């Protein structure tokens, strides 16, 4: 995951 | 004879106004905010502006709240010194009489023109609406009643137009206190229709003595020569493009899409990865979508570029 | 001597000669052509006078109230709440004759 | 007839007129209307002209003249300079018109007339 | 019968030059420069712009040295692979015959016009000499020709028409640059793709007249309304205003004068006093000179707002 | 004054 990623 | 209008136009200005003549450069607005913003039963007080050419001194009018006694009105303004040099002496306020309409242009009359002048005339009625706080439904309520109620040819083609033109010019004379012909703003009506106390007229145009297609060429041809003489000076906007930097920040407004208050999702390709921050998206896009965005910092030079160039290659569909 | 250079606006038609003689004259044929080199004159000899008009004029009371605005000295030109008043007044007048068909059969006159 | 100003097609002008005469309720025979629209006809291709350029570059970008003509970035090795062979090259193309303007090649020269 | 100058230029052209017919739109320049900077008898190559409403091909011209035997020269280039898609086969170069000279509108003619176009014809020159590293003196040396030797021959504007087509046609001759469409070129036979009779001038009639005064009107009143509308795009520094900081900072580099390296004095009234730096002067005048400076910075918000005031009052002097 | 020469 990225940053800020929300899945 | 002055016309309904016109002779209405006339006693409005002048009812529950006093004229207060000789008004020296010297005396400020100030001064005048003094004198009268303690008087109850004046509304608006005008200025006209200074015109060397004939001499030193404006026109002062004090226009007083509805149902006014102007006896009261006098007494009660009368004796005021605004400075030591000018003491205030109302008198009965005055328009010039026995003229003829001031004769617009052919031109206004014309169906290019007249629709230039439409958007300006809406323009400056948006405008009155936001500088005097009032109803941003003028425009909206005029061509309503116009389109309703016709008014008998004797008509050019452009009546619709003209009619429409005519009446927005008319609320701008009466609103606003603006004459559109001469782009002055006043600051009521009486000081308005001393420069257009008869009005206007406008000059018929005639389809035959229309003689512009030298004149295109000619605006086309000067306008290429900016593009390469004073490409910094030119409007690349108009032209469908934008400066390098702001075409790639516009490519990355689009595709950081907002689905919540803290929910920004990504639309670079099959890409449709959520985050918590609009500039959480920003750090993915120059990562991941590096191809994606030399590719758009490509096109924007190149748009730039293409656009000033006067004689560029040029799609095909675009010409007959 | 060269308008372009003095202060002071010269005559459309003294302009013409001073053209003629630059550019070495039948003024009929001129008199229809320089009407947009006149007006460019004007244009260059207002723009280049400005300044001096504003250095003599910005100590007088009349020029100040129109153009000077400073928010350091409280300098604003804001429209008066007794002024919104004033033109809502008018407004209202215009509408209520709008919708009593005052201006159905308005359109400036014909010269 | 639809609106000429949402299509990224061009129109001719005979056309141009005919949806201008429809939507403005215009009661004129087109050549009634020939000299009035000149202006508006070319801001309407000037209009369109802007807003397909953005297009025709995207499709054309890596084509390699497009890149010849417009696509410059010192960042990835691509500018535009004058060749020191052109500079050459113009340099006679000078001298032989100044040596012609002397010997009074162009003296009697004039643009011919219509 | 071409005139000897269209005949001229035509010889010109094609003299020691080869037509690559064919050029497809992959092969880059860079490919173009790797096939001919070896070949030391090239001069120059010269690409057409591609025109896709006819065809995907341009034309590529290769200019060889003065002297060069042009079978020599066909050997050495013919059999060239620029990429595995196109190989060079070299032919005579051609100019489309049997053609009348484009004709330019009348207005081209008119005084006004004839004399904007030559403050930009000179411009071009400038921007050629500038652009190809040429002399600066080539508007100089053709006025002073004309000057020297008349002609044998007529309207009120031959002096300027005259220089005019001169200026023109240096253009078209040196600098490859078609003034009339303001396409920039790559060699002669490019250009005269486009113009191979050259031009011809349509006859001023004086008697025509498209109502001058009218698009004056129109176009003071639209440059008006922009005062009011659009002040943020009008050309302040046109109509003699500067925006405020700038005018401030224009008169702060008048007054400061530097006499040596960290020598800066203060010129403002009776003062003569020095600074390392031109800032700590700035600050001195803050300092001391408030009042001048208060004065100047008054000056500079007035003369902004003055100048975008459609109808202010103005100086006598400058009316009649 | 401040950066002033004598
Ligand atoms: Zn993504
Ligand atoms: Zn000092």
């Amino acid at each position: 995951k990225e940053d800020g990623e929300i899945s | 004879q002055l016309s309904k209008w016109n002779q209405d136009s006339r006693n409005d200005a002048m009812e529950n106004t006093l004229l207060v003549s000789h008004v020296l450069p010297n005396i400020s607005v100030a001064q005048i905010h003094n004198a009268l913003d303690g008087i109850s039963f004046v509304q608006h007080f005008s200025l006209s502006t200074i015109n060397l050419i004939k001499n030193d001194e404006r026109s002062l009018w004090v226009h007083f709240k509805a149902g006014t006694n102007m006896d009261g009105a006098k007494e009660a303004v009368d004796g005021i010194q605004l400075d030591s040099n000018f003491t205030i002496e109302s008198e009965n306020p005055k328009i010039p009489t026995h003229t003829h309409p001031i004769p617009i242009f052919e031109i206004a009359s014309s169906e290019q023109t007249c629709k230039n002048l439409l958007e300006k005339l809406i323009r400056f009625i948006d405008r009155a609406s936001t500088k005097y706080s009032l109803p941003n439904d003028a425009a909206q309520r005029i061509e309503d009643r116009l389109k309703t109620h016709a008014s008998m040819d004797d008509k050019p083609t452009n009546f619709h137009d003209i009619r429409l033109s005519d009446l927005y010019a008319e609320y701008l004379r009466q609103v606003a206190t603006f004459d559109f012909w001469t782009s002055k703003e006043y600051e009521s009506l009486i000081a308005l229709l001393q420069d257009s106390p008869a009005g206007y007229s406008r000059k018929k145009f005639n389809p035959s003595k229309e003689v512009q297609e030298e004149n295109i060429w000619l605006s086309d041809l000067e306008n290429n020569f900016a593009c390469l003489l004073e490409p910094e000076n030119v409007d690349i906007k108009a032209k469908g493009a934008l400066p390098v930097e702001d075409f790639i920040n516009n490519e990355l407004d689009s595709v950081i899409m907002k689905e919540d208050e803290q929910k920004y999702r990504c639309h670079v390709g099959t890409c449709a990865k959520l985050f918590l921050g609009p500039e959480f998206v920003r750090k993915h896009i120059n990562k991941k979508h590096k191809d994606w965005l030399d590719h758009i910092k490509k096109v924007a030079i190149c748009l730039y570029g293409y656009v000033l160039d006067p004689c560029r290659a040029m799609d095909p569909k675009v010409v007959s | 001597i060269d308008p372009y250079t003095q202060t002071n606006a010269v005559s459309y038609e003294r302009f013409i000669r001073w053209y003629s003689k630059e550019n070495h004259a039948t003024t009929e044929d001129l008199y229809n052509s320089l009407h947009g080199t006149y007006n460019n004159y004007k244009q260059d000899l207002y723009a280049r006078t400005a300044r001096s008009f504003v250095e003599s004029h910005c100590d007088e009371a009349w020029f100040e109230d129109s153009y000077w605005v400073d928010e350091s000295q409280g300098r604003v030109l804001e429209v008066s709440e007794n002024e919104k008043s004033y033109r809502r007044a008018l407004y209202d007048k215009f509408m209520d004759r709008l919708d009593a068909g005052y201006y159905d059969d308005f359109q400036l006159p014909t010269a």
